[PDB]
């Protein structure tokens, strides 16, 4: 059992919760042809059935490392944000995107609206969750707040969940006033 | 105040090798920063983050390599290692013991090899080395080209 400081952190600095908040259904782009290969079944986060220019927001802190803005071919506009301890995530068929590369990005901020561009198949908001490069089940993410922890911590074949909040715990430990006096 | 101690460990900061702190308490390349030292010393984590590449082999010259992704697009290189004891996806603390120095790859003798980079791009280790508690300033006065306005207010609103 973690306590509510670690909890609170990690929820700043990894991916988690809705990054677009009216949609009317949650789809594996599994499922659909695939935005760059054009085919189904390959493993590639999530797909949001949502209006056009509904409000996309940053799952997490971290800084944009790449966007395509007048795009209208495989990802159409997109964003991706490089967050802490190796965890990315990219937001893709925008119709708009607020945010330019390099920039530093807060947990809740406006990075775009969602669109139809690209190998859409309609207007949706498409999106994923990688760590290192290699993608998660971002409905893990999705799910995971300070009520329901326990969610993304299922998604373990390559992260080692105690040894991040063993790291986070040597950082929320110096919210107590101390130390090392010799 | 709490500011200072929470940004040092997400940031990289010091010398990643004891006694250049010990002493500090060191030749530039073109670019990154060389410390001779015997085979064997330890080499710590200048910032907590997650080991995004431990790769035992040649990588150019640099041989045996560590690096640190850290927060807000800042990594730390860590090359001519004779061991490294940490695994490629593993998480690391400020200060942990990541490796042990060497005289693999391209050296004429043995040291350690340390770069720190913002999105992939080096900027100067002196600036970071030297920065600590005492002289906090430093690294904002040395270092302009990063956006330090936007990332101590986003740092800032973590600690909440
Ligand atoms: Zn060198």
């Amino acid at each position: 059992n973690l306590n509510l400081a670690q909890k609170h952190l990690a929820l700043m600095l990894i991916p988690n919760g809705m990054p677009i908040k009216t949609y009317s259904a949650i789809k594996p782009t599994k499922e659909r042809n695939h935005p760059i290969k054009k085919i189904k079944g390959v493993e590639s986060g999530i797909d949001f059935i949502a209006p056009l220019n509904t409000p996309v927001y940053a799952s997490a802190d971290g800084i944009v490392d790449f966007v395509k803005t007048n795009s209208n071919v495989g990802y159409g506009n997109l964003v991706r944000i490089e967050h802490a301890f190796g965890f990315s995530s990219i937001y893709t068929h925008l119709d708009h995107v607020n945010v330019q590369p390099k920039s530093f990005i807060q947990k809740g901020q406006l990075i775009g609206y969602s669109g139809k561009s690209g190998n859409s198949g309609g207007e949706k908001l498409h999106y994923e969750v990688r760590f290192l490069g290699k993608i998660l089940d971002a409905q893990k993410f999705l799910a995971w707040d300070l009520d329901h922890f326990q969610s993304a911590l299922e998604e373990n074949k390559f992260i080692e969940w105690k040894n991040l909040f063993w790291v986070l715990e040597d950082i929320v430990q110096l919210q107590e006033h101390v130390d090392k006096d010799a | 105040g709490l500011q200072k101690s929470f940004i040092m460990r997400l940031i990289p900061n010091d010398y990643p090798l004891e006694s250049y702190r010990r002493v500090s308490a060191v030749l530039h390349n073109h670019t990154g920063l060389d410390l001779s030292t015997a085979i064997n010393t330890p080499v710590y984590a200048s910032a907590s983050g997650v080991v995004g590449l431990a790769s035992k082999g040649w990588n150019g010259g640099y041989g045996n390599l560590i690096k640190v992704f850290h927060p807000f697009g800042f990594k730390t290189y860590y090359a001519h290692l004779n061991k490294i004891v940490v695994k490629t996806g593993e998480f690391v603390k400020k200060g942990q013991l990541i490796g042990y120095s060497g005289n693999t790859g391209m050296s004429t003798g043995p040291h350690l090899h340390y770069e720190v980079r913002f999105l992939d791009q080096p900027i100067n280790p002196m600036s970071f080395t030297k920065w600590n508690m005492k002289d906090f300033e430093e690294v904002f006065n040395k270092e302009r080209s990063i956006r330090w306005q936007s990332l101590i207010t986003i740092i800032n609103r973590l600690m909440q």
